[PDB]
């Protein structure tokens, strides 16, 4: 997330990006994106037509001239607060000194020891990223010693305290959690909020020991004070030291961060490639041409020529170098990608950020990504060294590798992606690059509903600071146009939602030849998997979260369909439970979402009870409208006339703000004892767990004084009054003021002569009085209903409601809210981070090579997931089709059954006579989607009326709407007599 | 037939220890860990040494020695 | 689809119907709502039934159904509205495992037993505890006033 | 013309709506036969919020018009 300590320091860091081709350019744009202070480029070569093919700051029209000057000025252009300055000079040790983290992209061998070297002296962390066709390695060095400040990726644990004792070992005992199973000995903890032990605050972080049943305990508090009650306690992050060789030394012995044996060994197999690639280009000066078998032999004998002294000698290789495997690296290592270049500047930018920031944990020394599978399969002929000869075209990076007829094939294509969010940008980048549908009978589409905002904005390149409140699929096409002239993106703002499948009907994805999907949401996901599953359509999906990611790939009758987790489905939308908001709010969350819908009703619903219903139809003799008007008159002030007093005070903040809490607990408090249940008597236990007591609010304090500032801002905007913020005057005013309560104790609460009120003793005259303020309200100025708006931040908001939040929760003694559960909450939601979308952005590139490959086994898609705040990387090929059957019918969960309706349509005695003709299986539940038409536990004369009847035209009579026009099937859902009960069977298509 | 002493790696940097079986199946370990973490079956798959592990499939196949890490992934929702 | 579920559950409870539930149809064109009439045990809500919709959203089990009353019934833990706040459809308590007819079973319970842990009506849980004599005559002037005749 | 109409519960009951008729004199009539109140849902097309003070003609409402509600509220 945003750190004030760890960012701090990424403003105050310059970085040294050499060797600005493809690769470069990526990790260039990743370090400006996520905002290093300083960038400094160098790369003085001449710009070639092959850079082109996978670097994006550069256009045609730079060709023939340095890499780093042309990419500085897009560059800078993606934003402002970097300063990215070009060097023209060569690499001078003094140069070394300044920076702090340099990079050596795609740089030889002989200036990657120099420099790395040179940076080792002086303690400067170095990167010398590569990618050599589909291959691409990584080393990271960050000196002798090297401290990380955290090495996890996880909010510091903090768990609610029942109970501590004093003694030797001072033990205490927590809230039962699944805190308490994380909580381990030798640890370093911390607690801000107790009641009692007042010094205890504030202390020097203490060590915990590990006793059975969840057992703690904190050291010697016999000295201290009584413990009253207890808030949380907060664990310790450990620093952590790591030492790194200098690259002199690490070339002889590779430490590669892989998962299994296996992996090792083919990194190892990698790297003699890799060496054999740099020898041969030292001694030839030339590069591998592309395909060649010649350079290839060379290359592999080179690899062989390696001395066995250049591995480790304290476990040897089980076989000698696999001459298949260099030999194919060297053959594709002519061109450079732009998937490959997307993922590996991902994973450099995250390693300098690392660096940088001193957070997570480095890599360690030595990453390879292997991504042949995307060669075509060795059935297949491979491409000849002709197809991949340069021709001048922008593409000639992508054909020394692939060829023309790739190429062209690729053009050919027709896809669609939905969403163009920050995956669905750098995806569309990725497509643009490429060269998908950028030709005359190729073609794109983006589906996009929301609008640009800038706090998204903040993260994403293709948007502008100029774009706000346009939609994100124009402007996304815009973008992917800029980026490939030939590209014809079309920009639809209709979303891809149950309700608009009129518009995305069987026409449309007719057109189409895959679809690629990035979104936000659960359901979205499921409902697009569901649709291409429907038309048998390729998918390729992404998501990220965090440092995380994950990208997959469903071709039909070759891997299982996408199946969103139910669970996280349904808790997409699902309303929070009653009972936490009326008596017992366990958790922090739970008092957080009663803030913010008790000031949802207190505002939203306060609008409409103000002019619209009172004047329309309705009075006071409504279902209950004095309640209504009780929640939100008197909590803001007794009021009754026209407002002349300034709307921007504290006399009205400090009533609704005793009512809220104080009030409200004691009245709750009348309601039963804290401590026993009236109708109980004599419980199990007299008041479990629940123990609330009124609060009295401080002025000193900053929680209760930022409340009644945000109370006071939210009502002065929403009454319409001009808001002035109270935090310059206005908070000094409200403390000038500390005892305005004393004055006016009694008659606040209700009328004037109603201590309790009783049980409706309101009468006649509170009624009138609350009709004769609805009619003042009714002819005064109609309120304004504001929604959550978080790039606005002076509605006041999100502080309101963590400031509400937090003082019930230590109301009730729930532990203050953190910043994790906010975070967690959809609202007030982050930006994923750069890196990891573009990690994911370059996978599915790799899937849709795969893909529009044509024709391919299972074994060849992979799906991925990685995590680079830990650099765990896993690509792994997917599992075969669920395979479930019944009774002599086999199915899977791409299959479908197909019945004609013949020019004369069905009845539905015919249709289940046909299908029990054919297929062997007799229906006893035949639905359309909801609409039930044929049932085995129906009544026979039911199913005697039922069955003669036309199918189309029982749907219709049932539905109550026409046919859509041009639909060519009708799907239905089926059971079996005597099926499982969980059982699903495939969908029957039936035509029309 | 006698107990393994695995550990299932947590999400968040976290780990905890698991009693297993050869024989036991893996919708057996996914229920301890979603039992022990709090979280749903279905929103998080396990894996190890670099390959997703498939629910009907027993413990033996994979080759759990005991003492082995077995990584826990979410799926992601952000877009 | 969670349609075919809810099919199947109907036409499971339809053989066996619970002694304090009768005539539980659906109509066929949105087979996602049923109406029942509930017939409790413990007086005054025994003299008469009481007509209520149960709606089962689309991702059905994984969201529970949504039980609301469509005649009147004083209750302390049921709105005016019909809304119902029964322990097993709250969020955090809610199994995909769980059937309708352990549902039902708990509402009738909850019928037949006022339950005044969580009070939807507040001021008539504290009616109930103060004098529970006026708590019943009101209730039962409820009942005759808007429900609705007990069938054989 | 024929506009999709559609409600919340899963029934669509596609009603009578012009062009050339107000909005809201078909909206009142469609809530008076539902009988759900209008204030716990927003009728909109296409993802467009509808407000008292709205032109229809600037954001084109178009033909089989994607309409549905949004519920809202809290009931208790
Ligand atoms: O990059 P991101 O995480 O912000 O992606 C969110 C994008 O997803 C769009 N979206 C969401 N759901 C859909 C559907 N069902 N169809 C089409 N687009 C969708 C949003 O526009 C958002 O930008």
């Amino acid at each position: 997330v945003l750190g004030s300590p760890a960012m701090q320091r990424i403003q105050g860091a310059r970085v040294l990006v050499s060797g600005l081709q493809g690769l470069g350019a990526e990790v260039a744009k990743n370090l400006v994106l996520m905002g290093v202070g300083s960038l400094t480029l160098h790369d003085p070569h001449p710009t070639c037509w092959s850079d082109l093919a996978a670097q994006f700051l550069l256009s045609e029209q730079d060709l023939e001239r340095s890499r780093a000057e042309a990419s500085q000025e897009l560059l800078a252009q993606l934003n402002r607060a970097v300063q990215v300055v070009v060097h023209t000079g060569d690499i001078t040790e003094d140069l070394l000194l300044d920076f702090q983290v340099v990079v050596l992209t795609a740089a030889k061998l002989e200036e990657q020891l120099k420099v790395g070297t040179l940076c080792h002296k002086h303690g400067v962390c170095f990167l010398a990223a590569d990618t050599r066709g589909l291959v691409g390695q990584l080393f990271c060095d960050f000196g002798e010693d090297f401290t990380v400040q955290d090495p996890t990726e996880a909010e510091p644990l903090t768990a609610a305290i029942q109970h501590i004792s004093q003694g030797s070992p001072g033990i205490l005992t927590l809230r039962k959690g699944a805190n308490t199973h994380y909580f381990r000995d030798g640890d370093l903890v911390t607690f801000s909020g107790i009641e009692g032990m007042v010094e205890l605050n504030d202390c020097d972080p203490r060590s915990i020991h590990v006793r059975e049943d969840g057992s703690l305990e904190i050291g010697d508090t016999t000295t201290f004070s009584r413990y009253l009650r207890g808030g949380a306690i907060t664990e310790v992050k450990r620093p952590k030291t790591v030492r790194h060789k200098s690259l002199d030394t690490a070339l002889l012995q590779p430490h590669v961060v892989a998962q299994s044996s296996q992996e090792v060994h083919h990194a190892h197999c990698l790297h003699q490639a890799f060496c054999a690639l740099h020898k041969f280009q030292h001694l030839h000066g030339r590069p591998p041409q592309p395909w060649d078998p010649v350079d290839a032999e060379t290359v592999v004998g080179l690899a062989r020529d390696l001395e066995p002294l250049k591995r480790t000698e304290e476990e040897p290789l089980e076989e000698p170098l696999d001459e298949a495997l260099v030999r194919t690296v060297a053959l594709s290592s002519a061109g450079v990608l732009s998937p490959m270049v997307a993922m590996l500047g991902a994973v450099a930018a995250q390693e300098v950020l690392k660096a940088i920031s001193r957070k997570f944990m480095p890599l360690d020394q030595w990453l390879y990504f292997d991504a042949l599978d995307c060669l075509p399969e060795d059935g297949e002929l491979l491409p000849s060294p002709e197809d991949c000869a340069l021709r001048g075209s922008r593409y000639d990076g992508q054909i020394a590798v692939f060829g023309a007829g790739f190429q062209e094939k690729l053009r050919r294509q027709h896809y669609l992606l939905v969403g163009a969010g920050a995956i669905g940008c750098e995806l569309l980048k990725v497509f643009a690059l490429v060269g998908l549908g950028a030709g005359n009978s190729g073609g794109l589409t983006v589906v996009d509903m929301d609008h640009i905002e800038r706090s998204n904005l903040s993260r994403q390149f293709l948007f502008r600071s100029q774009d706000v409140g346009r939609p994100k699929a124009e402007v996304a096409a815009a973008a992917a146009r800029g980026l490939n002239p030939d590209l014809q993106v079309i920009p639809l703002t209709y979303p891809l939602d149950p309700t608009t499948e009129h518009i995305y009907g069987d026409n449309f994805f007719s057109r189409v030849d895959g679809v690629a999907a990035a979104l936000d949401s659960f359901q979205a996901r499921r409902y697009v998997a569901a649709r291409c599953t429907h038309y048998l359509k390729p998918l390729l999906e992404a998501g990220t979260s965090g440092t995380w990611g994950s990208a997959t790939v469903f071709m039909p009758h070759v891997t299982e369909a996408y199946r969103a987790p139910a669970s996280a489905a349904a808790s997409e939308d699902a309303p929070y439970p009653v009972c936490t908001v009326r008596y017992f709010p366990s958790t922090a969350e739970h008092t957080l979402q009663w803030a913010r819908h008790e000031f949802e009703e207190l505002f939203r619903l306060s609008a409409e009870t103000i002019n619209h219903h009172q004047q329309a139809h309705t009075s006071l003799a409504d279902m209950d409208e004095p309640q209504t008007l009780t929640l939100l008159k008197p909590v803001l002030g007794v009021l009754r006339v026209r407002p002349q007093n300034w709307q921007d005070c504290v006399a009205w903040a400090l009533g609704h703000w005793k009512l809220c809490f104080h009030y409200g607990i004691k009245q709750l408090l009348r309601h039963f004892p804290p401590n026993k249940v009236l109708e109980d008597g004599t419980p199990f236990w007299s008041g479990p767990k629940q123990c609330p007591q009124p609060l009295e609010f401080d002025t000193n304090q900053d929680t209760h004084l930022l409340y009644v500032l945000a109370a006071a801002n939210l009502y002065a905007q929403m009454h319409g009054l001009p808001g002035s913020q109270d935090w310059t005057a206005l908070r000094e005013l409200l403390k000038l003021l500390p005892q305005p309560d004393p004055q006016q104790m009694a008659p606040i609460f209700a009328s004037n002569l109603e201590l309790a009120s009783a049980s409706a003793e309101f009468g006649p005259e509170q009624q009138k009085e609350l009709n004769k303020a609805l009619e003042v309200w009714s002819v005064g100025p109609p309120l304004k209903p504001l929604m959550f708006e978080k790039d606005d931040d002076s509605n006041f908001h999100v502080d309101f409601v963590v400031a509400a939040a937090s003082l019930r929760c230590q109301n009730y003694g729930i532990p203050p809210v953190n910043r994790a559960q906010s975070k967690r909450i959809v609202g007030q939601i982050i930006p994923a981070i750069a890196t990891t979308t573009a990690a994911v952005a370059g996978l599915l590139g790799l899937e849709l090579y795969k893909v529009v490959s044509g024709p391919r086994p299972r074994s060849a898609f992979r799906h991925s997931y990685l995590h680079l705040a830990e650099n765990y990387l896993i690509r792994y090929m997917p599992f075969a089709p669920a395979i479930q059957t019944f009774h002599h019918l086999k199915w899977t969960s791409w299959d479908r059954l197909k019945v004609p309706a013949g020019q004369p349509e069905r009845t539905l005695e015919s249709l289940l006579a046909h299908l029990q003709e054919q297929h062997g299986l007799r229906v006893r539940i035949l639905l359309h989607g909801s609409a039930l038409l044929y049932a085995a536990g129906w009544s026979p004369e039911k199913q005697a009326q039922h069955l003669p009847l036309r199918v189309t035209e029982l749907v219709q009579q049932l539905t109550g709407q026409a046919p859509a026009p041009g639909q060519r099937v009708l799907v239905l859902e089926l059971s079996c007599e005597g099926d499982d009960e969980d059982t699903a069977f495939p969908p029957l298509h039936y035509e029309l | 037939d006698e107990p393994l002493s695995i550990l299932v790696r947590n999400n968040k940097g976290r780990s905890s220890t698991y009693e297993v079986r050869l024989t036991q199946t893996v919708a057996h370990l996914k229920q301890q860990v979603s039992g022990l973490e709090g979280v749903q079956d279905d929103l998080f798959w396990l894996t190890f040494e670099g390959k997703p592990l498939e629910d009907q499939l027993p413990l033996g196949e994979y080759g759990l020695k005991p003492l082995s890490t077995v990584f826990m992934n979410l799926r992601l929702r952000g877009g | 689809m969670a349609s075919m579920r809810v099919v199947k559950e109907l036409e499971d409870l339809q053989k066996k119907p619970p002694p304090y539930l009768r005539n539980l149809s659906s109509d066929d064109a949105n087979v996602l709502v049923w109406h029942a009439l509930l017939l409790p045990d413990q007086p005054p809500y025994h003299l008469k039934a009481f007509n209520l919709r149960i709606s089962f959203p689309p991702e059905y089990p994984f969201k529970p159904p949504m039980i609301k009353f469509t005649t009147k019934i004083y209750h302390p833990n049921v709105d005016e509205n019909g809304q119902i706040c029964l322990p097993i459809i709250s969020s955090e308590n809610w199994k995909p495992s769980t059937k309708t007819s352990q549902v039902l079973e708990a509402l009738n319970v909850l019928v037949n037993r006022p339950n005044i842990r969580e009070p939807k009506r507040m001021d008539l849980a504290d009616l109930l505890t103060q004098n529970p004599e006026l708590f019943r005559k009101n209730a039962e002037e409820f009942t005759l006033r808007f429900g609705v005749d007990r069938p054989s």
